[PDB]
């Protein structure tokens, strides 16, 4: 097959730039069998380039495709509010027809700090199954962004989910959460709990905690 | 014209689910049809797909022996058959075909370009895999400028949705999306800052909504610990 | 017609290959 | 006799952008004013339709009036998947007379009932012949000239079942294919045959069979299978490459008093993938046009092959187009005078 490496995952634009996407692939192209798509994550992709070059039928003059061989790129003279998504580019030459990993093209703004908030289980909850221990970090921009929780110091692995929304309308940041998983007979034999957040935009490791009651 | 797709579908582990891709008008004669899918927080997977030129159908290596992509008599139908379901398969099935086909004769674009160019896509048929039944969810609050908000624990299918005090609150509001569990359920938390004076004159509620159990949780979260 | 491939066409339906000038003809 | 260049022969217009007219100015030459037309006396010349080059001349100068104004957007020849222009054209067969050269006159058999090869007595001699229209089309001869006594069959072999057998009709049956506007798939068209003078023609072929197959039964059945241009009816109207079913045409049922009568519409389809008649291979057009798309053509001849005790099954054939121009250069035929 022939692998379609996009670069870069994610491009950093305020509106108006120049944006500049580049699809390589691993072997060389029928140049003409080329093919550039966006998805808004939300709804279902469309086309934007057909033949390496050709615009798709309705789409704005500001979207340029060219390349050739094995060196393609999809160019943006203009941003707009209605283009900040993923694009995949996908050679259809030779099956199988493989697409690209993806790249996000992002508001950049500037940099901010995580609001980072921690929130213990509720009264409600701990009559029933299990504890789940939540900690809310909001309103910070880059995307990359890493926690790991501890109880009583020890490095817990393995049991927690996080999930992260798509950029803000308004402010252009994002918001996490993870959450830790416990059964009630390991929430009541401990007592102290904390989330370390571990972000560029703090000079150092931050930690909200709480006692159990 | 607009492609139809089949509904969003709950199979079981060993089972095999057949999505639908019909077309308003015209055929699929000319350019034909491609299949598509997207894996939860993954990117794009080519299937298969007509090419009607050289009367050949094709897929690749991760789905060949237990795809098949089948058509109508007339090709305004096609259809794909996933024998042997998996977790692995749990995604979104799309579908694409050529504007080329129908809409008429362009000035004006270029007919020498035989392969499908796929620009007319479909709605979207999320499928999801599992060994677990309807769930209604279990709405648990998040108690505390102040940060606050309603956890949803335990169901099954998505969605469900979640709004704050009936539509009057969505300054600062924040849904997550839902993240899959081990217990095979889902889970989502939707939370929201205000001010830290409000905490104590304004009360805040939480309207959890889940419709494949009919379920209707307004959950008041309040401040005060120890 | 292709008279290979229109014999190979015939025999699915069960039905010897005829080229019929250019084309293709079952019998 | 002799065989010679038989030099196109036009009667074209040299301003109209329809492509038949843009081809003749460049391969054909204008026509003969006053054709000669004498009787000749006492004179007895064999003919034959499958040999006559006119047959051959005409085959392969008609190639040429596809080649220059219907270049398809993709030709796939073996191996080779080469692509060129797709422009939308103009496109109304006109006639083409064959006039010869000096030297060498055209003997035209003017008997009513001959039927391909043999004896001609009322031979005339003649420059030019009558205008043939390049129409290519399977199945169904249409737009040419028709019988003028009784309905004639034209085998070269009829015991070689594979052959062609050509039905001249005495009189014409129209058909009418539409492919309407709005009035939605644009790729689907329809044509109007008129069952009552169809069946009647049927009927007539049917009676006319017997007289060649030891006066036994007749059977009209469809095509087994294979390429769909000879299983239905093909032919261009005006740059639209149209593909009809013919079940209605050839159903057994309706040659006693039943549900005869009323219109036969057949469903027909335009096709873009096409397999071409030039030779080997396959080819790709453009969709079709705004607007409505028609075409009234005269079902002058019926081309049909046999499957070969006493029944005999027919079957709605054709494919080499050389019969297509033998339905109509039959009655023609070079010798020479020097
Ligand atoms: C055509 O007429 C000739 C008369 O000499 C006859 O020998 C021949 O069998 C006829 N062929 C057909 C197909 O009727
Ligand atoms: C010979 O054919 C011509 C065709 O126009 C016809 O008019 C003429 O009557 C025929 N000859 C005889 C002697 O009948
Ligand atoms: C056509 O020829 C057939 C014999 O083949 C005859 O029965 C019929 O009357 C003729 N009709 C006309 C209009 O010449
Ligand atoms: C017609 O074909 C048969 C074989 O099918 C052959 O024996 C015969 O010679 C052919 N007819 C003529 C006139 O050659
Ligand atoms: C042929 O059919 C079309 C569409 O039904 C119609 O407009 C036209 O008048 C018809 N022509 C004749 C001669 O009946
Ligand atoms: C078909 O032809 C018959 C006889 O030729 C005639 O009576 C009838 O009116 C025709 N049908 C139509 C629809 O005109
Ligand atoms: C013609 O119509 C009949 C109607 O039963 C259908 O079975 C057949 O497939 C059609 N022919 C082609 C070539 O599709
Ligand atoms: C044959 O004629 C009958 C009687 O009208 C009709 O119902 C049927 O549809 C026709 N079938 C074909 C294949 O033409
Ligand atoms: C047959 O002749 C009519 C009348 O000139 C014309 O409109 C029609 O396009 C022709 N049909 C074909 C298939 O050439």
């Amino acid at each position: 097959e022939i692998v379609m490496m996009q670069s870069p995952g994610t491009l950093s634009l305020s509106p108006g730039e120049r944006a500049t996407l580049s699809c390589r692939a691993s072997q060389s192209v029928s140049s003409s069998y080329l093919a550039w798509y966006q998805q808004k994550p939300g709804q279902a992709p469309r086309l934007l380039i057909y033949g390496a070059s050709s615009r798709a039928t309705g789409i704005p003059d500001r979207f340029s495709g060219s390349g050739s061989g094995t060196d393609f790129t999809l160019t943006i003279s203009r941003l707009e509010p209605e283009d900040f998504a993923v694009y995949y580019c996908q050679q259809y030459g030779s099956s199988p027809e493989t697409f690209g990993q993806g790249t996000k093209v992002e508001i950049k703004r500037t940099v901010a700090a995580p609001s980072v908030f921690i929130f213990p289980p509720s009264d409600e909850q701990l009559k029933s199954g299990t504890a789940s221990v939540v900690c809310l970090l909001n309103n910070f921009y880059p995307r990359e962004a890493k926690v790991q929780w501890k109880v009583d110091n020890a490095l817990q692995s393995g049991n927690s989910q996080e999930s992260v929304t798509e950029q803000d309308s308004k402010d252009s940041t994002y918001s996490l959460s993870s959450t830790l998983t416990l059964s009630k007979a390991d929430y009541e034999k401990h007592k102290v709990y904390a989330c370390e957040v571990t972000h560029q935009g703090l000079s150092s490791p931050v930690t909200k905690s709480f006692n159990r009651g | 014209v607009q492609l139809v797709q089949s509904g969003a579908e709950v199979k079981k582990p060993g089972s095999s689910v057949k999505v639908s891709c019909r077309a308003s008008r015209g055929t699929f004669s000319s350019y034909g049809i491609t299949w598509v899918r997207q894996a939860p927080g993954q990117g794009l997977e080519w299937m298969g797909g007509i090419i009607p030129i050289f009367d050949v159908t094709n897929y690749a290596q991760n789905f060949q022996g237990r795809v098949a992509i089948t058509t109508d008599a007339e090709m305004s139908t096609a259809y794909m058959e996933l024998r042997s379901l998996k977790s692995e398969d749990s995604a979104v099935y799309y579908c694409a075909s050529d504007s080329r086909d129908f809409s008429y004769y362009e000035p004006g674009t270029s007919y020498s370009h035989y392969y499908n160019i796929m620009d007319v896509w479909g709605q979207g048929t999320t499928v999801t895999v599992s060994s677990a039944s309807t769930k209604g969810p279990s709405v648990f609050p998040l108690a505390p400028t102040a940060a606050l908000g309603c956890l949803v624990k335990d169901y099954f299918p998505e969605p469900v949705t979640v709004s704050w005090n009936s539509g009057a609150l969505t300054s600062g509001v924040h849904t997550f999306p839902a993240v899959l569990q081990s217990s095979g359920l889902y889970s989502l938390s939707s939370v929201v800052t205000v001010p830290s004076s409000s905490l104590g004159t304004q009360t805040y509620i939480c309207n959890v909504n889940h419709k494949p159990s009919n379920t209707k949780v307004d959950k008041r979260v309040e401040p005060k610990s120890c | 017609x292709n008279l290979h491939f229109c014999q190979l066409r015939c025999k699915s339906l069960g039905l010897l290959g005829r080229c019929a000038x250019t084309y293709c003809a079952c019998v | 006799d002799a065989d010679t260049t038989l030099f196109c022969a036009s009667d074209a217009k040299a301003h109209e952008t329809e492509v038949h007219n843009v081809w003749a100015t460049h391969a054909c030459v204008p026509t003969d004013p006053n054709p000669q037309e004498i009787h000749l006396e006492n004179v007895t010349e064999n003919f034959n339709m499958w040999k006559n080059n006119m047959v051959e001349q005409m085959q392969e100068d008609v190639i040429s009036l596809w080649d220059q104004s219907l270049q398809p957007c993709v030709k796939l020849t073996g191996g080779s998947v080469i692509k060129q222009a797709c422009p939308k054209i103009s496109f109304d067969p006109i006639p083409i007379h064959y006039c010869t050269p000096a030297g060498y006159v055209i003997l035209k058999c003017n008997d009513k009932n001959f039927n391909g090869t043999g004896p001609c007595k009322n031979v005339s001699s003649v420059q030019c012949t009558h205008g043939i229209k390049p129409v290519v089309s399977t199945q169904l001869l249409l737009n040419g000239s028709l019988a003028e006594e009784e309905i004639i069959i034209r085998s070269e072999n009829l015991t070689n079942n594979a052959k062609t057998i050509i039905v001249h009709l005495n009189k014409s049956v129209e058909i009418n294919c539409t492919r309407p506007s709005n009035g939605g798939d644009i790729r689907k068209a329809y044509c109007e045959i008129n069952g009552t003078k169809w069946n009647k023609v049927l009927k007539q072929v049917t009676e006319k069979l017997k007289e060649h197959f030891n006066n036994k039964t007749i059977i009209f059945q469809p095509p087994s299978g294979g390429d769909l241009e000879i299983t239905m009816h093909s032919f261009n109207c005006r740059g639209e490459f149209f593909y009809c079913n013919t079940t209605q045409l050839f159903n057994n049922t309706c040659i006693t008093m039943k549900g005869c009568n009323g219109t036969i519409t057949l469903p027909c389809k335009i096709k873009q993938i096409i397999n071409m008649w030039q030779g080997t291979g396959q080819a790709m057009y453009a969709p079709p046009i705004d607007g409505k798309i028609n075409c009234v053509s005269n079902i002058t001849g019926i081309l049909l092959t046999r499957d070969g005790t006493s029944n005999e099954t027919f079957r709605p054939g054709g494919g080499n187009i050389k019969d297509n121009w033998r339905s109509e250069l039959y009655k023609y035929k070079v010798v020479q005078i020097e």
